[PDB]
């Protein structure tokens, strides 16, 4: 959950309230490198669920 | 018109505003208006007197099930004498579809309960007693639900001011947390927004 | 474009806390593919309505 | 072939649906006969219940009568048999095809104020 | 990273499952924190003519709601909508 | 244009579902080892 | 001018509800000034419910005084059940407040208030 | 460019200083007040004035989109420069 | 065996700060041990690794 | 589209019932939680050492609000109250005049930071990039009024912090 406040930090700038998507889309693009992150965490979050 | 416009859906609109024809002929003892949006919700204006029949008849008919009622909702409009308005957004999952239903009260006439046909109604029209002051007759248990327990007036009607009549603090004096009159040591600044040429032609109201 | 997205629904059987547990398990695992695959089908374009 | 059951909680499977269901939508018929021949809920809702009732006695299999009736279990649908029911039993009470009872003030619908 | 390989195999056992193929701590698999600078795309109006304005304007085709009844044969009954299809089953995983 | 895509392949294949991976003795086995370890225990 | 009544036709069943009311916070006033341990004397809470009934007492509607008994009610039962605290109770009694200057003289004195 | 009121109080950029019979002094005792003593008055004064030759200019500030918006200065004045709306620097047209 | 890598890592750390007591000085300072690259030090004295 | 959690009946031989039999009585998935807990034992913790590590942020955090000036000194803020117009808890307050040279200049600019919803309305409000929201978040105060900046904190922020938030939005300006 932390790397996901990480996820909206480096889109928003927030790593909770991040006024991002906005009436007409979103406020801003994704920054270069965020989506091979969301991968790597989405690689790996199956074993998390897995040993919860 | 394409990529930039929401794409208007006919078939929805077709069919609810159909299905407004349904509703309007079968309960003409209280339904006044049936209106589509453009964006293709359906609204039943209702007197209310028929709160009960007409939520019923949405509950409870094979064509309708809105099993689920979504929102209840009162909306303070200060220039009509029916000030408040209250609206019941209802939810079929057997259709796949909702519907609106709007009736109004002023501050003196009750409205009915809605728990005999909702059990969801319980806490917001109780919540609606408790921001509006519309008072719900043969209601199991209404009283206040969000304001605090010595609250005077209610806050969501717009002569209602943004901050309140009262504030607290804790006084040293008297061991307690006390409500005295409000002051703002920086005063909320009202922003005159509102551009003084026409937006929207085709919402022109005519002139008198 | 959730229709677009392809995902599981997962449906309890006996009303309690523990299959509403399940439910909340299950959809973070079908949350997972959903992002896998919103990773996979990001397009290219503006990330506003270009009505200014 | 007994339905072990509904998926849905505390909706018990019925071992015989179409009997049910037959009483169920003659008694429907039963009642809304005591309501007037120009009121649309009747005249809507004896349409909907012969379809119904012909859907019913027209298909032995309860698999198939699902899928034609098109409502979910077949459980359910003799649950919204019986709301339809007791709607009906409301509706000679309320009177609702009655004209109007009142008018609204002038400006009560209009939005933008 | 650094866990010796009797540490490894011990924590594997005891988990169950191969703990170092998904690792919940990060190294240098993730994205640089300095990138290049980016070009963004421009929308679909960025153009130099057919663009005026009234052609793509989305809040003026916004009516009124039309009004169907107010109080100022033999028609077929009528829903809201088609009844909701009958969801199936999952093929990719049941629990069946 | 320069912008957060996908790779070309797209990604790699991500795991979503259960691994509750089915470890341990069988049932008879278990009730064996426990009865053996009694009856040395007991000897 | 045919308006829909709450609980009262006309203002002697009215009364009768003001009249109940106040015989409720009446006997409601000794409990109320011994389990939230008030500092103030039971005579002096039955002054203040007093000067509760007698600020309403100009009105002529029936409906209006209906909805004075139902917050009254709503008020009693706040009280009987402990849901307000001892701060709540004591917020009828104005006591860190400052006594507000009454005449003109005073009120020019200090500011612009009327 | 900070100076010092003889109650020895700085006078901030604005003209702020308290008097010598404001009781608002009281916040500073013991404490500091804080002024920035890097005065924009006087730093936009030792730019010097930029010699261009056309009649008009053009200036954003520096930096492209990380200026201010793109403002066209008019040099035909030969009394007094022509000094830009949201950055303060100054033009002159060298004929 | 691997245990004498790890007891090896663990002198080389004491060696790695000079010592002994520049050792128990970051073990009482940083609560961490560990030794880094220096990548630079500051006007102030900070040391960064 | 859907799929059951908790629907499997389970099997009645005599070897699955003595299955679940024998983890009843022996505790089975007990020790595999035992397990999966001395797993985690043997796993090295994700803690950073506080201060002397710090948590990962991005160009983009927004921190505390600082004013800042074009590469002469000259203070960007030509007092325009698009920030205040846009701040929704209203923490921005401004006032201006003319100031000596005859440049559209502030007098007021007062941020409370503690109505502040920390939000970035007034960084891309700003037309001329004057006020910022820099990276600093490690700036917790003892008393209240210590959190009511005034134009000469923000500008104190803004030449304090300038080496690090002109960076920021070097790496930050082509998504704005
Ligand atoms: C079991 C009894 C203790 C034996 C030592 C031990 O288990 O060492 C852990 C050692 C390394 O374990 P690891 O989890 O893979 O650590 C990887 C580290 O990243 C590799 O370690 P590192 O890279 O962090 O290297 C630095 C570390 C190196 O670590 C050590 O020196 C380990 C502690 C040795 C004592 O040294 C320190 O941090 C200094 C710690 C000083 C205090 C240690 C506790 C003393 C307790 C008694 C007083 O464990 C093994 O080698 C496996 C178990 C061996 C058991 C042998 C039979 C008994
Ligand atoms: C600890 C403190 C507790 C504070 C308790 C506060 C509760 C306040 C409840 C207030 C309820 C009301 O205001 S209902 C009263 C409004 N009634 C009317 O307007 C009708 C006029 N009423 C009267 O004249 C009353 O004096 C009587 C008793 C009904 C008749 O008197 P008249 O004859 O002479
Ligand atoms: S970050 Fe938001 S709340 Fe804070 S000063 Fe800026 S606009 Fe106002
Ligand atoms: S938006 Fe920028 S230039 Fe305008 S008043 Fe605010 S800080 Fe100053
Ligand atoms: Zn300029």
């Amino acid at each position: 959950r932390e790397k996901m406040f990480e996820f909206y930090e480096r889109v928003s700038g927030a790593r909770m309230h991040a006024a991002y998507v906005r009436p007409g889309g979103v406020h801003q693009d994704l920054p270069l490198g965020l989506m091979d992150d969301i991968y790597e965490f989405s690689k790996n979050f199956s074993l998390r669920i897995d040993e919860l | 018109t394409r990529p930039t416009v929401r794409p208007r859906n006919d078939v929805a609109h077709k069919q609810l505003s159909a299905f407004g024809e349904y509703v309007a002929e079968i309960l003409p003892k209280y339904v006044q208006q049936v209106q589509v949006s453009c964006f293709s919700e359906l609204e039943i204006c209702i007197h209310p007197d028929g709160v009960i029949p007409v939520l019923t008849f949405l509950r409870d008919h094979s064509n309708a099930q809105f099993k689920s009622l979504a929102d209840l909702t009162a909306v303070d409009i200060p220039t009509r004498q029916n000030r408040f308005e209250i609206v019941y957004n209802l939810l079929s999952l057997r259709f796949n579809s909702r519907i609106r239903v709007k009736t109004y009260t002023d501050e003196l006439t009750p409205v009915e309960s809605s728990v005999s046909v909702y059990k969801a109604a319980n806490w917001y029209e109780r919540e609606i007693w408790d921001m509006f002051g519309v008072f719900f007759a043969n209601h199991p248990d209404l009283r206040r639900i969000l304001t605090d327990y010595g609250f005077e007036g209610h806050p969501f009607r717009k002569d209602f001011p943004l901050s309140g009549y009262v504030e607290l603090r804790y006084d040293d004096e008297v061991k307690r947390v006390v409500a005295e009159p409000v002051e703002l040591a920086q005063e909320f600044r009202k922003f005159d927004l509102n551009s003084p040429w026409e937006a929207f032609p085709a919402y022109r109201q005519p002139p008198e | 474009v959730y229709d677009q997205v392809e995902f599981d629904v997962p449906i309890g059987s006996r009303g309690d806390c523990y299959d509403r547990y399940l439910c909340r398990v299950e959809e973070m695992r079908q949350s997972i593919r959903i992002i896998s695959q919103c990773l996979n089908k990001m397009p290219p374009g503006e990330i506003k309505v270009d009505d200014a | 072939l007994l339905k072990k059951t509904t998926g849905l909680v505390g909706l018990a499977v019925c071992e015989t649906p179409h009997e049910r269901l037959k009483i169920l939508y003659t008694k429907i018929l039963d009642v809304l006969g005591h309501i007037p021949k120009n009121a649309a809920y009747r005249k809507y809702t004896e349409q909907i219940t012969n379809e119904k009732l012909s859907i019913v006695k027209a298909e032995p299999d309860v698999k198939k009568l699902e899928e034609q009736l098109q409502g979910g279990q077949i459980e359910e649908v003799i649950l919204q048999a019986e709301n339809e029911l007791s709607l009906a039993r409301k509706m000679i009470q309320w009177k609702p095809w009655e004209p109007l009872v009142e008018e609204p003030p002038a400006s009560q619908w209009k939005w933008p104020i | 990273a650094s866990a010796t390989r009797l540490i490894q195999g011990l924590r594997n056992w005891a988990s169950g499952r191969d703990l170092q193929a998904k690792l919940q701590l990060r190294y240098q698999e993730i994205s640089k924190r300095t990138q290049p600078p980016p070009k963004l795309p421009v929308g679909p109006s960025h153009r130099l003519s057919n663009n005026y304005y009234c052609a793509r304007d989305g809040r003026r085709e916004a009516m009124p709601p039309s009004i169907v009844m107010s109080s100022q044969s033999e028609k077929k009954a009528v829903s809201p909508a088609p009844p909701i299809k009958r969801w199936e089953l999952s093929q990719d995983e049941p629990y069946l | 244009v320069k912008q957060d895509m996908p790779p070309v392949g797209g990604y790699g294949p991500i795991d979503y579902k259960r691994n509750l991976p089915r470890r341990g003795l069988s049932g008879y086995s278990m009730f064996a080892v426990g009865i053996g370890a009694l009856l040395f225990g007991y000897w | 001018t045919s308006v829909k009544p709450i609980f009262s036709r006309d203002m002697n069943e009215a009364k009768r509800r003001v009249r109940e009311l106040y015989r409720a916070w009446y006997r409601e006033v000794p409990n109320t000034v011994h389990l939230f341990q008030l500092d103030i004397s039971v005579k002096q809470g039955r002054d203040k419910v007093r000067e509760m009934f007698k600020k309403n007492a100009h009105v002529t509607d029936p409906r209006v005084v209906d909805l004075l008994v139902i917050k009254g009610k709503m008020e009693l039962e706040e009280t009987i059940n402990v849901w307000k605290q001892r701060t709540h109770v004591m917020r009828f009694f104005h006591e860190t407040e400052a006594p507000r200057p009454k005449d003109f003289l005073s009120k020019f004195y200090v500011g612009h208030d009327p | 460019g900070v100076r010092t009121s003889p109650t020895g109080e700085k006078v901030t950029h604005t003209g702020q200083v308290y008097d010598d019979e404001d009781y608002r002094r009281v916040r500073f005792v013991g404490r500091q007040k804080e002024v920035n003593e890097n005065f924009a008055i006087d730093l936009i004064a030792e730019q010097p004035v930029s010699q261009v030759g056309s009649r008009v200019i053009s200036c954003d500030g520096g930096g492209g989109a990380l200026g201010h918006p793109r403002v066209y200065i008019n040099l035909d004045k030969e009394t007094k420069t022509g000094t830009c709306g949201y950055c303060g620097l100054q033009f002159r047209q060298q004929h | 065996m691997e245990l004498l890598q790890v007891l090896k890592r663990g002198l080389q750390q004491v060696s790695g700060h000079g010592g002994l007591r520049g050792y128990l000085r970051v073990l009482f300072r940083a609560n961490d041990v560990r030794v880094g690259t220096l990548v630079g030090e500051d006007k102030y004295g900070n040391k960064y690794y | 589209t859907y799929k059951y959690v908790n629907l499997r009946e389970p099997s009645m031989d005599m070897k699955s019932v003595t299955d679940r039999a024998a983890q009843t009585l022996l505790w089975t998935e007990l020790i595999r939680g035992l397990g999966m807990t001395l797993s985690y034992l043997f796993r090295e913790p994700a803690t950073i050492n506080y201060p002397f590590e710090k948590g990962p942020l991005s160009p983009r955090f927004r921190g505390e609000h600082a004013l800042r000036r074009y590469p002469s000194g000259e203070e960007r803020c030509i007092a325009c109250k698009l920030c205040e117009a846009v701040c929704p808890a209203q923490a921005i307050t401004i006032e201006a005049e003319p100031r000596a040279d005859g440049s559209r200049r502030t007098t007021r600019y007062d941020i409370d930071m503690t109505k502040c919803i920390y939000c970035g309305f007034c960084q891309e409000a700003c037309p001329v990039d004057a006020i910022v929201e820099g990276p600093n978040f490690e700036f917790s105060t003892e008393t209240h009024e210590e959190l009511l900046y005034n134009k000469e904190k923000l500008l104190n922020n803004g030449d304090k912090w300038e080496a690090e938030i002109a960076a920021n939005i070097q790496a930050d300006y082509l998504y704005r």
